[PDB]
């Protein structure tokens, strides 16, 4: 049943902030009735501060917007050890007043960001402290992960090679977006040239309502959070979908007759419409979840998938021969006024586990190398009670996750 | 013979100990607001070797930040072994801890080990009339 | 999280006087100290820069330091002079007796205490201290001697914050001052150990930009000063408004320095339009970068172009398509790919706050960390060595109780630092 959510980081709160709006619209909540069921954590006030003021003052009981007040770092170490340490407790307490406000949830949608103030490091220690206190539950993190070129910091590389080992072993399944790869979509398929961190967030707020939210409206052939952990993993390692959503188009490429079921599904495999610069052309897929929602009738799907099943550019991997799932829900997506998608009638979120993400792992491992290769920027981390270890071991580690996501290709 | 014997090739070893170090390694170190515990015990060990009275991190920043930190190191006595009791102190205090352990520190920063090697030399030569 | 001025010296007073002219105006504050703005947002963070006094007048937290005392009778004479609360002004009676040594043993060495006092009494009246901006020149009396002493006390009482220093370096070919190289060199050694973020501005580079980029006939020391303050509101203050992506003071610093030799930056502002001549309707973001990276919109000595940048940090601030920024920056990193350092892998650190500076519609400070700053310290160090070489003025120094040997020290030292910057000219 319903399911707490933790946004940590400059980013993560913004992501929330859109996303939480949509929700509330979705069930027809005003800006007041019941009360949201999640938390926002950060070491630097200003972001959360907007939230305390802008409409939606009400609609959180103010316990749960925990904000630090000291620095935000911008550098893991500090955020993990040193500063952040102070806040931990106090956060940890709310979700434990919040766990026991409700029965039988399944997990924690984390949204935390792989650059931002807090929030490699911090998250690192959070997902870790949850993992011991709630060893059982499900931990889906939607993380935002830094583009192959459009980096905006000079320690994106340090933070993200530090993060992997903390998320690898402790979050169940970690979703990836990247900012850069989102940009195309807004330009071409939607047709705006203003895509702020605020537009993209309106977008991810849609891909999330289709996992969870929507499942909770119960439709016809329903899929569920455990299911994943069976159907998308296929081994131990925390494996990582990439997300894709399907009919993205704007409100006057709307008129070009229906979006057939058949189409939208086909439109996903198109490596110019996914979300993470990677392109699946030489990836092998290994597992999909196509969740449809709106008027999609099982048969339709169960035909359209057949076509794909034979398209042969697109490779499934040998040692699986199956691999699908289908979500059909009702509830036809709902459309946030200050957003930009059409009144569609059905859309399709296929997320799927691919050896293509061998790509994404590369760039950052590469970037990093250059910088570590001199030592360069080290002193901001060393000096925060974080070590020379953590550098070496979080590369050597992540390399050795990267040979697995290749090896589990192709070898039958 | 023309030898001293007692710790002899330790004082030709302790000699590498001073010739290792590089100023830029200090400059980064002295900037470190709160480096790991592995740094911290080593710096308490230098402070004793130079014979500042014992300290703790806050105080140590205030001390190390000085102009003459690096200068005193470069100006120091490699041939000192003249009756410090800092030997029996440092041993009761530190050479009895296996976390005062070469490796941990040896990875620790760049060249923190060479500094540990330097301290170690200042102890293991201080065994001079044992 | 809130932060605390220190205005040492002649310039160091003078700039100040405009800066609080700016900053105040970005929060709708009268001369008196009472607020009259519009949008609550203005008033939300005053704390960074203020103190609330009873009644409702927010008095700026500064300290006004000087070893003579007509300075202060000018700062309070000003148009935005009431503001400070009198207790802050610490004058002396000597004169900026224009000898560094006299300002760093001797006359300032005395005065120090009547300043630290006001700093602790100020420091502990605010919540969470963030850092101190210390503004001053390597020119006059109090600036290089006395202020470079000052920090050595601060950085030992408050040994963790940051320390911005805005120094008005000794502008090579538009000098006064026959001792310059003595007065500079002695302080730069001291800066490079103990402040974590230092910004060199130079009067003739500063000049330049005002008759040709602006097209002003008569550049008053006052105008110039006025221009400097925009880069300093623009760095900090901005992030003490909301944002989009938001870097900040710790961050800005914490994204630059690739090793730890403090590293001195170079400000560049960005929509400068020459008055009547530029009401060509044309503001976006390709121009803002267009402008900014242009080697005649540096406020500081050299032209970037003989070296690299190591890090760059563009803090934009108005409405914008956050993409078109993020892109732009990219292009810039590719068109001039030649010299941008090929072993740091991205350079820009974009930040984007979110309110415009008053009349404008978006502005954007640049803080470049170039290796071109070899080419200032050579210049300076040259003039010194050459004139030191014949001991040649030495006595207005020796006699204040400092040796010669400091004059050696400082040079060597400081010269070696230039070496470092050239290693990454590779």
């Amino acid at each position: 049943r319903e399911c707490i959510s933790i946004h940590v980081g400059q980013a993560g709160v913004q992501i929330g902030n859109a996303c939480w709006e949509l929700y509330c619209l979705e069930h027809g909540i005003q800006p007041d009735g019941h009360v949201p069921r999640a938390v926002f954590v950060d070491l630097e006030p200003t972001v959360i501060d907007e939230v305390r003021t802008g409409t939606y003052r009400q609609l959180f009981h103010p316990e749960q917007l925990i904000t630090g007040k000291e620095d935000a770092a911008n550098n893991y170490a500090r955020g993990h050890y040193t500063i952040g340490k102070e806040i931990i407790d106090l956060v940890l307490d709310r979700i434990r007043k919040l766990a026991d406000q409700c029965t039988g949830l399944q997990g924690f949608s984390v949204f935390h960001s792989f650059g931002g103030g807090t929030g490699s490091g911090f998250t690192s220690l959070l997902m870790e402290r949850l993992s011991v206190d709630y060893g059982k539950k499900s931990k889906l993190e939607f993380s935002i992960y830094p583009a192959p070129q459009v980096s905006t910091a000079v320690v994106e590389p340090y933070n993200s090679i530090l993060t992997t080992h903390t998320t690898l072993e402790h979050s169940d399944c970690a979703f990836m977006v990247d900012n850069e790869a989102i940009y195309d979509i807004c330009r071409r398929n939607l047709d705006i040239e203003r895509p702020t961190y605020t537009n993209l967030n309106r977008l991810i707020g849609q891909i999330v309502s289709s996992i969870t939210a929507s499942l909770r409206f119960d439709g016809a052939l329903n899929v569920d959070l455990t299911e994943f952990q069976t159907n998308l993993v296929p081994y131990p390692r925390g494996h990582f979908p990439l997300a894709t959503y399907a009919p993205v188009i704007s409100a006057e490429k709307a008129y070009h007759e229906q979006l057939s079921v058949a189409e939208i599904t086909n439109a996903c495999f198109e490596p110019a419409n996914q979300m993470v610069k990677c392109d699946p052309r030489h990836g092998k897929y290994m597992a999909c979840c196509l969740l449809y929602r709106g008027d999609v009738v099982p048969k339709d799907v169960n035909a359209a998938i057949a076509t794909i099943k034979t398209k042969r550019t697109i490779q499934f991997v040998d040692w699986c021969p199956t691999g699908f799932k289908v979500g059909i829900n009702y509830e036809p997506p709902t459309v946030v006024p200050g957003g930009d998608l059409a009144k569609v009638q059905r859309a399709v979120c296929m997320l799927s586990n691919t050896t293509a993400i061998a790509e994404a792992w590369a760039r950052l491992d590469h970037k990093f190398d250059l910088m570590y290769a001199k030592r360069a920027f080290v002193h901001w981390y060393v000096g925060e009670g974080m070590e020379e270890g953590e550098f070496s071991e979080a590369r050597e580690d992540m390399a050795a996750l990267e040979k697995d996501y290749e090896e589990v290709g192709v070898d039958s | 013979m023309k030898s001293i014997q007692d710790c002899e090739p330790t004082i030709l070893e302790a000699q590498r100990g001073v010739k290792n170090i590089k100023k830029q390694q200090l400059t980064e170190i002295r900037s470190m607001v709160n480096p790991p515990s592995g740094v911290k015990i080593v710096m308490e060990a230098v402070c004793a070797i130079l014979g500042y009275q014992f300290s703790n991190w806050r105080d140590i920043q205030q001390f190390i930040r000085k102009d003459d930190f690096i200068h005193n190191i470069v100006h120091y006595d490699t041939t000192l072994h003249m009756k410090p009791q800092i030997r029996k102190y440092m041993e009761e205090e530190f050479l009895s801890d296996p976390n005062f352990t070469y490796e941990t520190i040896n990875r620790a920063s760049k060249a923190c080990g060479p500094l540990y090697q330097w301290v170690n030399a200042q102890i293991n030569f201080s065994k001079c009339l044992e | 999280r809130e932060i605390v001025h220190i205005q040492a010296g002649q310039c160091g007073n003078q700039i100040g006087a405009k800066f609080w002219e700016v900053i105040s105006d970005e929060h709708g504050i009268d001369p008196t100290g009472s607020y009259h703005g519009d949008s609550d947002l203005q008033l939300e963070r005053i704390n960074v820069y203020y103190n609330e006094a009873a009644g409702n007048k927010y008095v700026p937290r500064a300290i006004l330091v000087d070893l003579e005392p007509g300075t202060m009778d000018s700062v309070r004479s000003g148009p935005f002079g009431q503001i400070f609360r009198p207790d802050n002004f610490v004058f002396g009676q000597s004169g900026a007796g224009n000898n560094w040594a006299k300002g760093h043993y001797t006359e300032g060495a005395e005065l120090v205490d009547s300043v630290l006092d006001v700093v602790r009494k100020e420091s502990e009246s605010c919540d969470c201290l963030q850092g101190f901006q210390l503004t001053h020149s390597l020119g006059g009396g109090t600036g290089s001697g006395m202020g470079t002493l000052l920090i050595s006390k601060i950085r030992e009482e408050y040994p963790d914050r940051i320390m911005n220093t805005f120094s008005v370096v000794p502008s090579p070919k538009v000098s006064d001052t026959v001792v310059e190289p003595y007065n500079a060199t002695l302080s730069v050694h001291q800066l490079v150990e103990n402040t974590d973020e230092t910004y060199c501005i130079d009067n003739e580079a500063l000049y330049d930009i005002c008759f040709r980029t602006l097209k002003l006939t008569t550049p008053t020391y006052g105008d110039l000063n006025h221009l400097v303050s925009a880069t300093m509101s623009g760095v900090t203050t901005c992030l003490r408004f909301p944002g989009q992506l938001n870097a900040d003071l710790r961050k800005l610093a914490v994204n630059m320095v690739p090793f730890p030799r403090l590293h001195f930056f170079m400000p560049g502002f960005a929509p400068l339009t020459s008055r009547g001549s530029q009401q060509y309707r044309a503001l976006t973001v390709p121009e803002l970068t267009q402008q900014m990276f242009d080697a005649k919109n540096m406020m500081a000595a050299c032209d970037p172009r003989h070296g690299r940048y190591l890090t760059v940090a563009a803090v934009f601030r108005g409405r914008m398509s956050m993409k078109e920024v993020d892109e732009q920056m990219l292009n810039v990193q590719n068109k001039n790919s030649s010299y941008f350092v090929e072993w740091i892998p991205n350079n820009v650190k974009t930040a984007v706050c979110d309110i415009p500076p008053r009349g404008l519609k978006m502005s954007a400070t640049f803080i470049g960390n170039s290796t071109a700053i070899q080419e200032l310290f050579k210049r300076i160090s040259e003039q010194f060595t050459a004139m030191f070489r014949r001991k040649a003025f030495l006595h207005w120094y020796t006699g204040e109780g400092m040796d010669e040997m400091e004059f050696t020290e400082a040079e060597s030292n400081m010269n070696d630092l230039v070496s470092e910057y050239q290693q990454y000219q590779d």
